[PDB]
This record gives C-alpha cells, sequence and structure tokens, in this order.
RNA sequence: AAUGCCGCGGAGCUAUCAUCUGCCGGAUAACGGCUGAACGCCUCUAAGCCAGAAUCCGUGCCAGAAAGCGACGAUU
RNA sequence: GGAAGUCGGCAAAAUGGGAAUCGAUUCCCACUGUCCCUAUCUACUAUCUAGCGAAACCACAGCCUGGGGAACGGGCCAGGCAAAAUCAGCGGGGUGGCUUGUGGCAGCCAAGCGCGACGUUGCUGGCUCUUCCUAUCAUACCGAAGCAGAAUUCGGUAAGCGUUGGACCCACUAAUAGGGAGCUGGGUUCCUACUGAUGAAG
RNA sequence: AUCAGACACCAGAAAAGGUGUUAGUUCAUCUAGACAGCAGGACGGUGGCCAUGGAAGUCGGAAUCCGCUAAGGAGUGUGUAA
C-alpha cells in the first residue's frame, strides 16, 4: 500500500522518558549547582562504565546529562544563569563536562589505562604474527578457540583443522595513522590500552569567590 | 597378489589370459587393465592387445602356458595373424579344430601337465600335447566338467572349488605334482579360473577378492619372495 | 536425458567447434581448394 | 540393477525371435528342461507390441517341466540360442536351431554349471559368468 | 488483441441476470 | 557418519564462507520478497497466503497488544432412525448414535438415541425415524432419560449434533 | 488338365524379419546475482545489467501465393 | 513365436484328439496370420472409353471463430478471410461468471461496529481413434530439509516429449498423471469439409 | 497492469493481502539538534535462585531487586559444550 521502511520492535519494555528525563537532569543541574563545594568540570571520556563508576567512588557526583542540556537550563545570560561570568563559562561548557562533590591531584595524575576508540591515533604499530592467532600477541605464556571469530573477524584467516590460522601477516595498527573502526574493532580483542582519561579544573564557581577560571 | 577390474566387472579371468611367457588382454574397452597389466609385466613378457572372433572373452577361449598358445575354430585370420606378429618366435600358436570352442573352459595347463574336459576329442588331446608339450589327463573337478574355469593352475600351487572333498583334494594334487588348496574367489564365487589368473612369480584377481582370499593365493603360491 | 534444444548441448558443441576439431575442415577445405 | 545388470558392455540391435508367451529349452545342468517366457526386461512402451526377446537378453522365465525346488521362483533367464536368424554386425547372418537359454539370477550369475550345445558369442559378451561357464562358444 | 484469458464482454443473459439477482440482494438485505 | 557429524565438520572445517551475508542479503530482501509474492501470485496459493497473512497479522497485532498492558422407487431421501414401510429406509443412511451437547453443563456426550418423539418439519417422518433440523429425539442420561432437539441437519452434516432440552 | 500337385524360382514389392539418416542461434520463466535508489543504512528492481528450463521465437527440414516476384534465352 | 487377440480358439490348421468334472466345462499335449506385424500373389469391381441410361431428394443455398437473451442458425452483428473450371478418394458435418482445500455444537476472548473476525478450549464398460487444458507421473532446470555420498521427501517454472504388456491383482518401464471437445458385450422378464490430382488467365 | 480499463446498483467469488501511487483524518517528537547515519558507552553486586554432564541474559522453572546515571532490560536476537 506503500513503500516505506519497516520499523521492526521488541519486547525490551525498557522506554526512555525523553522530556521528562531532559528536565530531571536540569533539576539535578540545579541541584549540583546548589551543591556545596568542588565545582568540577567534568563528566565522561572515552573511558569505560567501569571507570566512570570508579571515578564516581572518590565521590560523595559526576552527573551532567544531555551535553549542553545543562547550559541551556542555567542559561547563556547572566541573568538567568545562577552563578557569575557564566557568559564566558557556556562557550566553554561543550561535550562531556560535568559538576562533582567529594580530588585535584588524583584527576591530574591518576589516568587508568583503557581500550583505545576509533578516531584517535595509535601509540604505535601494532603487528600480528602469522599462522595461528595469538590473544595477547606473544605474552601470553594463548588459546587458539576462537573459531566463531574466525568467521567474525574478516581479516585474511582460514579456519583450518579447526583453527583459525592466518595465511600472511596483517598490521594492526600503524603510529600516526588514525584509528579506523576496523582496526579498532580488531584491537579491542586484544590488548590496546591506547587511553588515558583525563579531567578538566581550569575553574570553580567558588559560593564566594565565584571565579571561574579558563586555565 | 594384485587387484584388478577390467572395465568395472570382478572377472578378470574372463577378459584375459595370463602366462609365464605373455600376457593377453582384451581389446576395445578401457586399456586400464592394459594400463595396470603393463605395470606389472611390461619388462617382463610381452602385453598383447588381442581380441579372438572379434571378441572380449579372449582368456576363457584360449588356454596357453609359457611355451605355446592356442586358438578356437572361430579365431578369424587377421587375429590370427595379428597374435603371430606380437608374440616373439620361440612361442608357437595353433588352431584348434575342436567341437569345444572354449578352450579357457575346457583346458587347465600348467608349463608341465593340463587337466583336460572328460569328453575331449582324441585329435584335441594329440595336438594339445605336441603344442604344449606338457602330459595332459582327462579328469573332472569336483564333478564338474569345465576345469579351466573351475580349477587356476600355476607351477608351484593351484585352486579349486571349496565343494570338493578331502579325497578328490589328495588325488587331484597328486596327479598334478603342485600343491592345491580348495578355496574362493571374488567373495564367495566358486569360479576359480574366472576370478584368478596366475603366473609362476605374479597373481591378479579381481578387486572384490577378499584379504582372506588374498592371502590364500599368495600362501599356495609362494609369491611374499 | 537432456534433448538437443538443451542450451548447455549447444554450448559445448560450439566449444567443439571453437577448437581444432573443425580445424581438420579447415585445411580438409584448403586442400580442395588450393588444388 | 537387472536392467542391464552386469552388463560389461553394450549390446547391438539383433533381430527379435522369442516374443512372451515362448517355450524354450534350459540349457544348463541345473535340472531344469522347458522354460516358459513371462516378460522380457528393458521392454519400453510400444502399444499392441508383443515384449520380445533376442541371444543374451535377460527375461522372466518360469520353468514348466523341471526339478520341483527350481520352480516357484521367477527366475531371470539369458536366452542363449534363437532360431530367427540375425544380422552379425559383421555382415553374416546367423541362426542356431534351437531356441535355449539358461536359468540365472538377477546378478548374473547362473545356478548351473555347465552349458550344453552352442552358445551365442553375443550372450557370452554380455554375461562373463556365461561364457566363463560355456563349453563352446560361437 | 485481447491479451487475456476471460472474455471482458459478456453474455445478455449474464448481463440481464445480474439486474435481476443484485435487485433481490437489495430486497434481502432489507 | 556418527551422530553429531555436520557440526563436527563445522567445528573442525567452519561454515561455508559467504553463508553470513547471503543470508543478511536474504533477510533483507525477504521484505520485497512477500510483497513481490502477494502481487504475483494467483489461484489456490495466493488465497492461502492471504488467509495465512491475515492469521498472522491479527497475531502480531494483538500480541503487540498483549505487550501494551503488561507494559502498562419409492425411498427415505433423509438419515433416519430405528404396509407402514412403504418406502425404504437404507441401513447406511440410519443412525445409532447422537452428540447431544449438555446446555448448561457444556459438555458432548455421544449416546445412543432412545428414539425419536416428532419432527416439526414432518410428523410423518417420526414414524420413521428421520432425523431432520429441529427434530425432538429422547437419549438416555444415565451417564450424565431426557429430550434433545437436533441442532443441524443429519442429511447434509453426517453427524447428530443435537443440544439438550435441559 | 477352371493356376492338376510339389521343389527351386530371377525381377518387383516388402519386413524395428533387412539397411541407412534425425541440427544450432536469440528471447525469457522459476531461480542465483551486479550496481543502485526509494528510505543519508540496507536492498536482485524502481531506472539499467549478468547468468539461467526439454520453454517461446527463429535456423534447418516440407509446401510454394495456382491473382507475389527477379534474372536469362529465343522470338514467327 | 503359437491364442500373448477377443467377453471367447469367431474363422482357418492339426485328421480336429487324450485325460478328467457336470453335450457343456477344465486341464496337458497338438496345430495354425486371431495376434506380435504386416508383406506378397490372382480374379472381379472400382478407373478411363464407345453405346445406352435412371432414382431418392430438392424454399433458396452452401467456409470457420465470438455474439446474437432462446434454438444457436446458414442468412443478422464484429472478425479471419475470399479467384474460374474440374478429377479421383474418404464420409466429418444434415440451460447460475456455476465449479475446486480445509466438518457440526458450545464457551472464552475481542480489531471494531447485541453481534463480533482469526484464534483458543471442550466430543462421536471396453476395442481402436484427432486435438486441446495443466490441475506435472516421468524427462529439463531450480529452492528448502540430519540434504555426508547414494537413494529420497516437499515446493516452483515447465504440457516440448512420452505415460506399456497380461489374468484390483504381477511384471516391465524413466513413468505407466488427471481431464475436455467407427463398434460390441453382459445387465431388468447433393453441397461443404479433409486428402491427393489437374487447370484457363494478366 | 510479464495476461490493465472502457462493467452495466462492480452484485458471485467479497473475507482480506500488497515495501504500488495520490489525497486526506487522528496522535507523536523536532536548531534544549528531529528520523537516519556513522564513533563510543550498552556497567558493576551477579555465574541472583532452583534447575545440570555442560546453561554465565539468550536448553529450560516465578519474578527479574538494587550503587551510578545521560543510560546499561536477572536481557532483543545470533552464537558458544560452557
Amino acid at each position: 500500500p506503500k513503500s516505506r521502511r519497516s520499523k521492526v520492535l521488541t519486547l525490551a519494555q525498557t522506554e526512555k522518558k525523553g522530556h521528562e528525563g531532559k528536565a530531571a537532569l536540569f533539576s539535578g543541574v540545579q541541584q549540583s549547582l546548589d551543591s556545596f563545594d568542588y565545582m568540577w568540570i567534568f563528566d565522561v571520556t572515552n573511558m569505560r562504565n567501569t571507570y566512570l563508576k570508579r571515578i564516581r567512588d572518590d565521590w560523595k557526583r559526576i552527573f551532567m546529562g544531555k551535553t549542553k542540556v545543562m547550559a541551556k537550563a542555567l542559561g547563556h545570560t547572566p541573568e538567568e544563569e545562577h552563578a557569575e561570568n557564566v557568559s564566558k563559562l557556556t562557550k566553554l561548557l561543550h561535550g562531556a563536562v560535568g559538576l562533582l562533590f567529594t580530588v585535584i591531584g588524583y584527576f591530574e595524575s591518576f589516568v587508568q589505562n583503557d581500550f583505545a576508540r576509533a578516531g584517535a591515533v595509535a601509540p604505535f604499530t601494532h603487528v600480528i604474527p602469522a599462522g595461528p592467532v595469538y590473544s595477547r600477541a606473544g605474552q601470553i605464556p594463548l588459546t587458539h578457540t576462537l573459531e566463531p571469530q574466525v568467521r567474525q573477524l574478516g581479516m585474511p584467516t582460514v579456519l583450518k583443522n579447526g583453527v583459525v590460522t592466518l595465511l600472511a601477516d596483517f598490521p594492526l595498527c600503524t603510529e600516526g595513522q588514525q584509528l579506523d573502526s576496523r582496526q579498532t574493532r580488531l584491537l579491542k580483542l586484544f590488548g590496546i590500552t591506547a587511553a588515558e582519561f583525563k579531567v578538566g579544573l581550569l575553574g570553580y564557581y567558588s559560593k564566594k569567590g565565584a571565579s571561574v577560571e579558563f586555565l | 597378489a594384485l587387484r584388478a577390474q577390467f572395465e568395472n566387472s570382478n572377472e578378470i579371468g574372463v577378459f584375459s589370459n595370463l602366462t609365464n611367457s605373455y600376457a593377453l588382454v582384451a581389446l576395445g574397452g578401457s586399456e586400464n587393465f592394459y594400463s595396470v597389466f603393463e605395470a606389472e609385466l611390461g619388462d617382463v613378457v610381452p602385453v598383447v592387445h588381442t581380441t579372438i572372433g572379434g571378441t572380449r572373452i579372449i582368456g576363457r577361449l584360449t588356454c596357453g602356458n609359457r611355451k605355446g598358445l592356442l586358438v578356437p575354430s572361430s579365431t578369424t585370420d587377421n587375429e590370427l595373424q595379428h597374435l603371430r606378429n606380437s608374440l616373439p618366435d620361440p612361442v608357437k600358436i595353433q588352431r584348434v579344430d575342436e567341437r569345444l570352442s572354449a578352450l579357457g573352459n575346457i583346458v587347465a595347463c600348467n608349463d608341465y601337465v593340463a587337466l583336460v574336459h572328460p569328453d575331449i576329442e582324441r585329435e584335441t588331446e594329440e595336438i594339445i600335447a605336441d603344442v604344449l608339450d606338457v602330459e595332459v589327463f582327462r579328469q573332472t573337478v569336483a564333478g564338474n566338467v569345465l576345469t579351466g574355469s573351475y580349477c587356476a593352475l600355476s607351477n608351484q600351487g593351484a585352486l579349486v572349488h571349496p565343494r570338493t572333498s578331502i579325497q578328490e583334494q589328495d588325488e587331484l594334487s597328486s596327479l598334478l605334482q603342485v600343491p592345491l588348496v580348495a578355496g574362493t574367489i571374488n567373495r564367495g564365487s566358486d569360479v576359480i579360473g574366472a576370478g584368478l589368473v596366475v603366473n609362476d612369480w605374479c597373481a591378479f584377481a579381481g578387486l572384490d577378492t577378499t584379504a582372506t582370499e588374498l592371502a590364500v593365493c599368495e600362501s599356495i603360491f609362494k609369491l611374499q619372495d | 536425458t537432456s534433448g538437443p534444444r538443451d542450451n548447455n548441448r549447444n554450448k559445448w558443441a560450439k566449444k567443439h567447434l571453437k577448437k581444432g576439431k573443425r580445424a581438420k575442415n579447415s585445411n580438409f577445405s584448403k586442400f580442395l581448394k588450393k588444388k | 540393477s537387472r536392467g542391464r545388470g552386469a552388463a560389461s558392455g553394450t549390446k547391438y540391435r539383433m533381430t527379435l525371435g522369442l516374443p512372451v508367451q515362448a517355450i524354450m529349452n534350459c540349457a544348463d545342468n541345473s535340472g531344469a528342461k522347458n522354460l516358459y517366457i513371462v516378460s522380457v526386461f528393458g521392454t519400453g512402451a510400444r502399444l499392441n507390441r508383443l515384449p520380445a526377446a533376442s541371444c543374451g537378453d535377460m527375461v522372466l522365465a518360469t520353468v514348466k517341466k523341471g526339478k520341483p525346488d527350481l520352480r516357484k521362483k521367477i527366475m531371470p533367464a539369458i536366452v542363449v540360442r534363437q532360431r530367427k536368424a540375425w544380422r552379425r554386425k559383421d555382415g553374416v547372418y546367423l541362426y542356431f536351431e534351437d531356441n535355449a537359454g539358461v536359468i540365472v539370477n538377477p546378478k548374473g550369475e547362473m545356478k548351473g554349471s555347465a552349458i550344453t550345445g552352442p552358445v551365442a558369442k553375443e550372450c557370452a559378451d554380455l554375461w562373463p559368468r556365461i561364457a566363463s561357464n560355456a563349453g563352446t562358444v560361437v | 488483441v485481447s491479451l487475456k484469458k476471460k472474455s471482458k464482454r459478456r453474455t445478455t443473459r449474464l448481463r440481464s441476470r445480474i439486474e435481476k439477482k443484485a435487485a433481490e440482494s437489495k430486497r434481502k438485505q432489507k | 557418519p556418527q551422530n553429531e557429524y555436520i557440526e563436527e565438520s563445522i567445528r573442525k572445517h567452519g561454515r561455508r564462507f559467504d553463508h553470513e551475508e547471503r543470508k543478511r542479503k536474504k533477510a533483507a530482501r525477504e521484505a520485497h520478497d512477500a510483497s513481490l509474492y502477494a502481487q504475483k501470485t494467483r489461484g489456490i496459493k495466493a488465497k492461502l497466503y492471504q488467509e495465512k497473512r491475515r492469521k498472522e497479522k491479527i497475531q502480531m497485532k494483538k500480541t503487540i497488544k498483549q505487550h501494551e498492558e503488561r507494559n502498562a422407487k419409492r425411498m427415505i431421501t433423509k438419515a433416519t432412525f430405528v404396509k407402514y414401510e412403504r418406502f425404504i429406509r437404507p441401513m447406511a443412511l440410519r443412525q445409532k448414535k447422537a452428540n447431544v451437547t449438555h446446555k448448561e453443563l457444556g459438555v458432548t456426550m455421544q449416546l445412543p438415541i432412545i428414539g425419536v418423539k416428532k419432527n416439526p418439519q414432518s410428523p410423518t417422518y417420526t414414524q420413521l425415524g428421520v432425523l431432520t433440523k429441529g427434530t425432538v429425539i429422547e437419549v438416555n442420561v444415565s451417564e450424565l432419560g431426557k429430550y434433545a432437539q437436533i441442532t443441524n441437519n443429519p442429511e447434509l452434516d453426517g453427524c447428530v449434533n443435537a443440544l439438550l432440552l435441559t
């Protein structure tokens, strides 16, 4: 009756709040602004949820909601903004940045390694030996039982005699080159910890000082 | 002891005849049979790709030994001339004016002694003794007249029916001066001659011959060395 | 069994005509043609 | 599979002279005397055409006269001799003076042991077992 | 060419029978 | 080959090289394939396709509904039951057991017909025992004697399905 | 001797009772794909394309419009 | 080869005959163109010719397809078509747009408008003949299936080509698929068409 | 429309199917960035408990709770003996 794309559906029963969620995030942003101190600006990064939970553990709360939603709730104009001189702070407020309550030394120094993501550049030129696959690139003192990985890899490999074997060596990563999705997915099965979580503490919206520096 | 099939048939004795001086293979089918025979006897004795009377049962139509060869009456002049040209000079060929045309079925002959169909003609018996230079004896095998088809002969061993008795076994061995064993070829087929062709130093049987049967033929023919 | 109208039978018949199996007809024609 | 079962070679077209209902002589030493033709293998769909056999053809046979235990089986039979004259492909015309045949299993090795009388070479070539156990092959 | 399996033109009994039984259908639904 | 030999082959040698992408493509284009089938096919195959698509469509609408609120010759031509018998009553058309369905209990019991009282279409058929639509027949109710009315036509349906008068 | 009877009997006729002969080019259907939108993904289809059945159309074979025709020869 | 034909030894050949059961039937042997499977030979007719020379029948005639409410017909409608004169054969011509593959009773829902759809649960006539259709038994090519191979099941396109021999039975066969539009048995007491043959004429 | 329509209450099939097209009616989010697309997160108590050779959300039996949120369902499917 009409050439239109089909919209499949499932039985998840986990529908989101949408506008209600945005309103709740705005209310939480206002509460975080009204919170006591420590005036942090850091919400998330390429790090995993486990890293975010670990960071939140050293606090008594990291929360930003949708990016620029809290900035819109606060307001670019100082009259709408709860803080002072927030006109310049709103422009700097981009990406995943949020407040917390618990610090500076841990954020500056403690940067746990994590699996890399696409778009960045690999720290070196990772290569994979030919023949049977190596789980840890020779660091395992490495089972070859990843038979389903032979079908799900797409690399030049053939499942011979129940063991995934690569006909020729394939360089997974190259130094100075942007990481693609295929390279990132291939490196996910290996130990490529090319990441370093960071935080931003340029300024602090103190109750008395009210000096949000841009250092 | 080797296993071979002419075309897709277990009967190689019917389609070929083997002696201690030459080999004969059927013509017009697949030469894979000729190829197999040449692979084991090409450097020893000549192999002739021949037919007898425009027919491929040359094994059961012609009987011979290391000395001479016999052909039936129905053998054409061209084929007889072909056989003479192919075979070497020290081998003689003879036409037989025998009523029983199937020479390979009525005569089982080794290099020294031959046992023949009981009702063979006297003139046939005399020319057999003249050409083959063997002692000829009229007797039946397990009460069965077709000696050439129901018994296989070599210089050092021979086989007969499993239906023969022990006293018949002893009498046949005594009259042939060669060890004789009651056995079967091609997995229970009692046509030993049709399923087996043997010279004094090698043996050919059908591919359907059992391992036990091959061991029996090897044991009687002393072909391990 | 496939007939003569078979497209396969036509195809390998064409393959026979594409090779030396018809070259015995070319030189055959050339012999009378020259003489 | 019975139709061309263990033939070890194709047969040339031969004059048919033994149709069904034919009565014909047993040629082996198994003990049977006479055979009655019931059907012939490899006959297609020809309207009103009486099924017929030639030398070396395999037929369904009933032992009309013979040993009782040889009977009560519709047994395959190989027509080895035929009275009707037929053209051998080399050109000569042949005809044996009686119609003879042998009792054989479907595989192609007979129950008999020795054939009394002449054997057509066409029969002996499609059936190496008959050739192996034949006495005179013409 | 018609290019059909069934003719698009109808017989006079058939066309008359529609007005015969279409009216009865309205009578039945009434 | 023993037991699960093919996945032993799958385990040892892998699956066919193009299987995953071919099945992905086939599943993707199945949406167009179903519509092409619906618009091209004719006859019985179209009609069974129509009925099965209606069934599945109503079925998927119901489960998405269930997903919703959970989230929230003088012879007798009629079958008979056993001078006056001038006509011929065939024993073939004759019947002896009927499926009587209780009204309150809602259970159908196959019981023999004790007798027939009267046929509303024709009282003459009552003497012959001809069972017609609406005919009154009495059957034993010990396992449940009570009367009942025929709820169908024995001549057409063949099976005498009746509703108990209770 | 109304073909007296019998044997052989050329020629002719004839017998799957005898012998010979029975072939290749396109377009498709089921179906398998390429590119590719519609619908920023996908997709054999919508525009196009490829392979593809003893199928359809031709070639071949038979007839030759007796109201279809051309070339050539002679022309009282 | 020897009743395999036919409802069946009708008719011929054996010269008709041997044994059983109640002249009939059956059986075994015997015979044969009833048959496989038709071929050949002779006479007459038919053919042409010379002579003679009718009759039945006759509103008028003469192509087919679809329609003409019916009765579809040859005349009417719309088409295919359509070329003199003839010869010999053979006999053809003298009632739903129905219907199909999925049973009857009761209850529960309930997209919706007291009904209420699908579901869901409760119980007992045969012998030969031209052509067409596909709704395909086999052959060709495909898809699916514990489809390892072989063999096989189901389904799709497909009607080009085949779909037998004997008394539901038993064989063969790749298969023995289903239907539409000259003859005989047991059971109740002129013209036109088709096919060949000439034939005036730009 | 690879078997269109000229049909004539379109009444027998008729109840309906279609990723064919054009119009509408009623509800949805949307420069606080809409749908889609690519990048990533899609977690940790926890392999919750019976159930078992082997079942870790996904052979199978009731849910199906929580720390974090911007969100990670005692889990939508594939898959793995696990």
